């Protein structure tokens, strides 16, 4: 039981692997975002709601490989 | 060399109509100037020799790096000029004809 | 232009219907040129006051002066069409000869407003 | 079968690494929708439903991913 | 045990190739809403190489999922 | 017992191999999304570019493909 | 033995998920200068924009960092 | 049998050397297409410079495929 | 004992490749800020102070990867 | 036995390395190509220039591929 | 001995950490080109500005090259 | 045994440390006819430029590589 265990911890470790993919997704949201009030600040308020969408779409994907480590240390 | 600018007012459309005929016999040329007549007070007309930048030289300029033109067509910018200082050559030497 | 509306005081606020998208020149904006589209264009006061406007091509020079510098050909206000939907129709059917005039005389109708 | 669930939670946090492409994925779909109704924003109704379409042929790929991860940890 | 440990970790690093497909998908349809903005008349004509470049992403990323059920129920 | 699982370790891992494929036929479609929305009179022309771009691009994706098999047979 | 084994080395595992973080936050900020450069006149919002942008992308990282935290320090 | 797991093995991460040459040929057909974008009239030169730059962005995926054939036959 | 030293070991190296993050992060902040103090080149004094705000945060993540590669050597 | 394993495992893993030149290879024509295009007359230079763009990409895939070769015979 | 491999093991995956440098110092003179071609009038400040972004980057390359020179001779 | 196996496990892990100066090495490359296309009149410095980018990307490439080489 020993090396269960000793599985559990190396796993987790590769499961947090998969937030690379929601640190650079979230920032090319926001790069978009800055990037396009900066050439039209008149749809500052309609890219907001798809700076909102955008990233949260993104970030969910990490919340998934974030979800599995947890599943690895205590389950 | 067309005949019958000057009967009214020249207008816009009149300039379209000679300065494509410029880029329509041959390209050739990237030191176009162009010959009118300044006018002040109306007292007396003004020989002078006023240019229009080529494309050539309009994009070899050593300070217009400034301008963030978005890597589009920079060889409009020399027509749509050019065929502005014949509509403002048709205006003052047509001021110092009156 | 045929007509003549803007000194070049004060900075204001104004938007432009570029070729790379409708876009924004506020301020010390950097001195970004490329041809505009036909097709509406919003000018605004201070305390936004709303005013409007047209434009059927040209550029907009920018220099760093904080003041916007835009010539067309048409410039007046949006307050000022079965003739256009024979010629818009006369211009979908075109023969062999040169069709090109017809396609762009549509372009600067897609605004209707 | 100590080393079977060894596997079993090696190989699931592996799977996890392939929702890197989803995450990536999705943010350069809304990156255009964002650089793209900024440039032209009367396409905002049009290329938001096409926004939507991309999304979703990109999320069901990290979806693919975090099948097998499930699959390892309550499956064979 | 060691028969049954190389099902589970290979399937699961088969899924590790899923990532040219998901970032793919995305250049495509990027590509494409960077592309249709820009010139609204050629949409639809776009749309057929879109879907067409976007099947072809994905198979390549179908490839590694077909591995990855081979393992565990071959 | 071994071998067997090295086998299979290493059909998941040749999965990998298929990234380039993913992302790779995106980008040549997503040039040719990029490139006929600028010019259209040059479709049919770039499209036989674009057929040969992710042809070479996931027949080498494939190659990785093929070793995933060999690695399974023989 | 094996079971510490196994805490430290996905520990160095679960720093890999600040790769995304390290990329994330540079592609925020570069598109702020190269925003803040195209139009100078919205550097209060576009720095709005960009904290509210940054503290999404660091948060993946910090997930990262508590995974690698929390293994050697869970049970 | 120790031995054979390690042919099997690192030829499934010798195949994952080749997705460079998957996104490699993608940039070829990309800045091909983006070559004939910006100017029709150089359809002649650039597709010479892109046969011979995808040649050698594939010399590389044949030197990771050959490395994986050195270990299942050699 | 020498497993988990050895692991130790592992996961030490292991924890240096989150340095890749911050390493490609600080160069995209000067990337931008070459790339905007020369497109509108009046404004030097404001976007400087964000490339060094994007690259300290930036760096923060690869000093996180050589705090964690600390605790596997001497902890 | 394991020397011979760890022989071939680390050549596979030295072979990863020619992804980079893959890409370091390929980004040499991406300006070659988008340069000529922008200007057709400066095809002489950007031609030399880019032949030193591949090689030195190339060297370093011809280091990787030397370790894969130094772990198999 | 066994700790002796993972010392060696260890010493490969920490070099793993030089590609952020390899590729950070280029993305930094990409701007450097970029800055003189858009403006050759600002070669003098913004060169000084090129090997800034590369020496910061370059700096956090020795910790990539420190660690792994730390496994193999140092303990 | 463990110790000689080490060794040549890790030599081609210490060799992926190339794949950085892949992209990167380009990217000067790219850049410098990305640059030299927009202004011929600069060749000659930012040819003095592209070098400078390249042998000290490079030379990140041999300490990778002499790791690789400290195990073999």
């Amino acid at each position: 039981m020993q090396l269960v265990l000793a599985g559990k911890y190396i796993g987790a470790g590769l499961a947090s692997i998969g937030l690379v993919g929601a640190g650079i997704g979230i920032a090319i949201v926001f790069a978009a975002l800055i990037n396009g009030v900066s050439r039209n600040p008149a749809l500052k308020g309609q890219l907001f709601t798809y700076s909102i969408l955008g990233f949260a779409l993104s970030e969910a994907t990490g919340l998934f490989a974030l979800m599995i480590a947890f599943l690895l240390l205590y389950a | 060399s067309f005949g019958g600018t000057g009967k009214e007012a020249p207008t816009f459309e009149e300039a379209a109509h000679i300065a494509d005929e410029i880029l329509a016999l041959d390209t050739q040329y990237d030191d176009i100037e162009i010959v009118y007549n300044k006018v002040l007070s109306g007292i007396s007309f003004e020989p002078i020799m006023k240019e229009s930048y080529s494309a050539k030289a309009i994009e070899d300029a050593p300070k217009f790096g400034q301008y963030e033109l978005e890597d589009d067509v920079v060889k409009n910018l020399a027509d749509f000029s050019l065929a502005n200082t014949i509509y403002a050559a048709m205006a003052e030497g047509h001021a110092a004809e009156i | 232009l045929t007509q003549s509306i803007y000194n070049q005081k004060e900075v204001t606020q104004v938007n432009i219907p570029s070729t790379a998208g409708e876009l924004g020149i506020l301020a010390n904006h950097v001195p970004t040129i490329q041809q505009l589209k036909p097709g509406v264009v919003e000018v605004i006061e201070t305390n936004g006051e709303t005013k409007s406007y047209f434009i059927s091509g040209g550029f907009a020079t920018v220099q760093p002066d904080s003041e916007l510098s835009v010539n067309s050909i048409e410039a007046f206000q949006a307050e000022d069409k079965s003739l256009t939907a024979e010629a818009q129709k006369n211009a979908q059917s075109a023969d062999e000869a040169v069709a090109a005039e017809a396609e762009i005389e549509l372009e600067v109708l897609e605004a209707l407003a």
